[PDB]
């Protein structure tokens, strides 16, 4: 149990249990007696088998009912081997019952994290579980899925693996429903990536958090706006500087929230009163209910406290390195915004008469300019012929509305800006993965122009995960020369884009009426019905409900029905404003309204950018190597553990994971290069392929692989590529690690024995000096026991043998002392020589270089 | 590399064809410069006075 060693407190939340499996392939079964049976209220239920009358065979349910049904709907179990499989391609039978209960059985073990295919699924526990600690992110760290328990930490390891080998670009896309939690694993794979500026990037994201989220029907932590995060890295695969990217905040959250819907999460941490100091500098007490803007929602949730988050906000902004008068001024902005929701107005005889404006000078004091001459600039508007014009009382209300949330808007752009300036650093940066995570998919009791466009953004993604996982990897295996009939896993959502994306659409009629002056509701409605209405398929009438509030249409999304009665839509895409207000806001004492807003003066519908934006980011994501994450959130009442089942067959029927795990298992997943799979895996059979012996690519590859004694059928060759069957590149690592540790191995056994070798050759020479040494001294010691030699032997080299023996010793010591003087002097002779050779090499260069300036005379 | 970031640029097959001619040109140019230097090292021995 290494893994479970390794990964300590999150082990047994990631991998199954040893005596787990161990019981598990007790449990009884068989390759008969086991079914599953569709049911109403139940998706599908375990039965046993019966009796097969006329080919109806009989179901006894887990509950006891039994019933006999033809063989249609009738599915084998599968065996018990397979009960919380890691990756679910390894499937002896596939099936929709099989996925829905192979991903209960895993969230019953809180085993949210599970890998279908070649990308990743995650159902939403509901409940944050320790398995995020630094401790499992190392333990994530260069390790394949197949050898580490599924976590979105080894999906991001898997995508820097790919970023290192093969030095492209990689794109981990969150898609899901609303509140299924893609942006708490976009927030675990920033934090990865940090893990391996890193506090930077870890608080930029609660810094724009703060501000983009709000509290919804569908989920509390509801982003309003899409986010791509770029995260760069040099050739030495190491962090560089980063980016992050919106799309489309919800700029009508501020002006209205729902019955149920919550504002801004800044609008109430700020009037948490966590810090009166706030609310002190910006004359702002900590009830909102006083302010119109944010008093519509709840203004308060259970599982938030927003004292917190308004201290989280506060630190991640310090982190950032954001200096006190940007934050005093985006404060004081905040704070303006809901005083001018504290405007009120009346007729008198027409403009609407001003009356409570001392809440109107405390924000113009805020923003900072003469609050009379905003408070006529709202009063009396004046436009391009700057002139007059009479306009209902009404009208005023919705111009202050619309200016704060332009006012909004801005200030989100510079937090973004200043985000990008922060972590920009100009180290070098070769690479880039892009984590994506647009707003989720989402039904509301009454929806809009906002909920149609982010509806819009997740059909685009469900439809861009579509071409590439079914169209493109076909066309992919059709090009390569491989054999493989043509199949059709039945979703093409383009039909369901062009509805409203392309010319003459829906959205594009919206677009169309929009620029178009006096566009109202009832009759550009009626320009849709007759376009549109029953020859598409998604387009229909209203299914209108008593409950539900009356709707114009309903259309039909990958996800379902759902209603969109349009209410001024017209209004919302064109954003009108006073250009009397926008002059005074120009001039702005305070700097952020003064640069960011002097712009607008300074036209094309939000919802034309919003199209060019998605048409942009999805060509420059086709450019990547895109890893999916499909998130599935269990049940709508937030209950962990709560596993309901028609909910998870609806969102599995309109992902059609199913189908990709089909074309995951059916046709070639891993497709390699033949020069990079002959320098690859080279070491298995060094014999083939000679080194620098030929030129060829296809025949060295098949050669390479029909002596590798495997299952040849796996493998289709083709013209640039070999494609590989599931779960064959997996083998074929193994075996190239194995080789490698046993070519490692015999290094180690060879260097080994040639130090032995060298140490032993010592050993030889070291004996032969003892044998001289001890042959000598035996030598020795048999002439000193003689008395006769030590008398004229120890006297004689002294005197005798001084003046004609040790001369000889005189004159040899002397002769090789003058030959080590004269090799030195006759060495330095000839370097001297080769240096003043060197001098005339590099004079004969300055009488050139003398003539160059001759030349530039 | 534009700025620090190196963004692929997208041509068409006259554009590449134009390329493998002017790295050929520019490799032989660079093999006869290189083969000038040389012999130019071997012919300039010791003692190149007066
Ligand atoms: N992996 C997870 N661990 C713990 N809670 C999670 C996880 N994923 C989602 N949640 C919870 O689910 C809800 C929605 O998640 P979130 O990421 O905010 O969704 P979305 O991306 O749709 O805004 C929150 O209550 C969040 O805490
Ligand atoms: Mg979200």
């Amino acid at each position: 149990d290494s893994e479970m060693a390794v990964f300590g407190a999150a082990a047994p939340y990631l991998r199954k249990s040893e005596k787990e499996r161990l019981e598990a392939q007790t449990r009884p079964f068989d390759l008969k007696k086991d079914v599953f049976v569709p049911d109403d209220k139940q998706e599908f239920v375990k039965a046993k088998i019966v009796s097969r009358e006329g080919g109806k065979v009989t179901a006894e349910t887990e509950y006891g009912k039994t019933v006999t049904v033809k063989e249609d709907q009738v599915m084998q179990q599968n065996p018990p081997k397979f009960d919380k499989i890691e990756d679910m391609a390894m499937l002896t039978f596939l099936h929709e019952p099989a996925v829905l209960y192979n991903l209960k059985d895993r969230y019953g073990s809180w085993m949210i994290y599970t890998y279908s295919g070649l990308f990743c699924v995650t159902v939403n526990p509901y409940k944050w579980l320790p398995v995020y600690t630094p401790e499992v992110v190392a333990a994530y760290r260069g390790k394949k899925r197949s050898e580490a328990p599924p976590h979105i930490f080894s999906i991001s390891d898997n995508a820097y693996q790919y970023m290192l080998t093969d030095r492209e670009n990689q794109s981990i896309l969150i898609t899901g429903e609303s509140g299924a939690g893609k942006t708490v694993n976009t927030k675990r794979v920033i934090q990865y990536f940090a893990v391996i500026l890193e506090d930077q990037i870890i608080q930029a994201n609660p810094a724009l958090e703060a501000f983009g989220n709000a509290k919804t029907v569908r989920n509390d932590n509801s982003s309003r706006f899409g986010k791509f995060i770029r995260i760069h890295f040099g050739a030495t695969g190491k962090l560089a500087s980063a980016d992050i990217e919106t799309y489309l905040l919800e700029k009508s959250r501020v002006i209205f929230q729902l019955k149920a819907e919550r504002d801004y999460h800044i609008f109430y941490q700020i009037l948490s009163n966590k810090k009166p100091e706030l609310l002190d500098m910006l004359l702002i007490t900590n009830n909102p209910y006083d302010y119109a803007f944010i008093s519509q929602g709840e203004t308060t949730v259970a599982s938030i406290d927003d004292a917190e988050e308004l201290m989280a906000t506060d630190n991640a902004f310090d982190v950032l390195g954001f200096t006190s008068e940007e934050k005093n001024s985006m404060y004081k902005l905040t704070g303006a915004i809901m005083h001018f929701g504290n405007m009120k107005f009346k007729l008198k005889q027409e403009q609407a008469e001003p009356d409570g404006t001392e809440e109107a000078d405390k924000s113009a004091y805020l923003m900072g300019l003469n609050s009379a001459d905003l408070l006529k600039g709202l009063c009396h508007p004046r436009v391009k012929v700057y002139v007059t014009k009479g306009q209902n009382v009404q009208q005023v209300i919705y111009a202050t509305g619309a200016l704060a949330k332009a006012v909004y808007e801005r200030m989100f752009n510079w937090m973004v800006t200043r985000i990008n300036a922060t972590l920009e650093t100009k180290q070098p940066r070769q690479y880039f993965i892009g984590v994506l995570d647009i707003a989720g998919f989402e039904i509301f009791d009454f929806n809009s122009f906002e909920q149609l466009c982010i509806n819009f953004t997740n059909e685009k993604l469900q439809q861009f995960f579509n071409h590439h996982m079914f169209v493109l990897e076909q066309e992919e295996y059709k090009k390569e020369g491989i054999e493989w009939t043509f199949i059709d896993f039945g979703m093409d959502l383009q039909a369901c884009i062009d509805l409203i994306e392309k010319p003459m659409g829906i959205m594009s009629i919206l677009e169309e009426e929009c620029m178009f002056p006096k566009a109202t509701d009832m009759t550009f409605k009626a320009k849709l019905f007759d376009n549109h209405l029953g020859k598409s398929a998604n387009f229909q009438k209203p299914r209108n409900i008593k409950g539900k509030p009356e709707a114009h249409f309903s259309l039909i999304h990958y996800a379902g029905i759902v209603d969109y009665n349009i209410i001024g839509w017209l209004q919302k895409n064109k954003d009108p404003l006073n250009e009397t207000v926008v002059g005074l806001y120009q001039k702005s004492s305070l700097k952020l309204l003064s640069t960011l807003f002097a712009n607008y003066a300074g036209f094309q519908t939000v919802s034309a950018l919003h199209r060019e934006n998605l048409n942009k980011l999805m060509t420059n994501l086709r450019s990547t190597h895109p890893h999916f994450v499909r998130c599935i959130i269990p049940n709508e009442t937030k209950s962990p553990g709560v596993m309901d089942n028609p909910l998870v067959m609806h969102q599995l029927r309109c992902n059609g994971v199913l189908e990709g795990i089909r074309i995951c298992r059916k046709g070639f997943p891993n497709r390699i290069l033949y020069g990079d799979f002959r320098q690859r895996y080279r070491i298995l059979n060094p014999a083939a392929i000679p080194e620098g012996q030929f030129i060829d690519s296809r025949k060295g590859a098949e050669k390479l692989l029909s002596s590798l004694d495997i299952d040849h059928n796996q493998y289709k060759f083709g013209h640039t590529k070999v494609f590989f069957k599931a779960g064959l590149l997996g083998l074929l690592e193994e075996m190239r690690d194995e080789r490698l540790s046993r070519i490692i191995t015999r290094i180690q056994a060879q260097s080994r024995g040639v130090l032995a070798r060298m140490e032993y050759k010592k050993l030889l020479e070291r004996r032969d000096s003892l044998l001289v040494i001890q042959w000598n001294i035996r030598a020795f010691m048999g002439v000193k026991n003689w008395p006769w030699m030590k008398l004229y032997f120890k006297i004689k080299p002294l005197l005798k043998s001084a003046e004609r023996e040790k001369e000889m010793a005189s004159m040899k010591e002397e002769f090789t002392r003058l030959k080590e003087a004269l090799e030195k002097s006759e060495a330095r002779r000839k370097e001297l020589e080769e240096k003043m050779v060197s001098l005339l090499q590099e004079k004969n260069d300055l009488q050139l270089q003398v003539q160059a300036e001759q030349d530039n005379l | 590399k534009v700025g620090n970031e190196y963004v692929t640029k997208g041509q068409n097959v006259q554009q590449v064809i134009y390329a493998t001619g002017a790295l050929a040109k520019a490799v032989y140019e660079r093999m006869f410069n290189w083969m000038v230097t040389r012999i130019n090292a071997t012919l300039e021995t010791k003692q190149p006075r007066q």
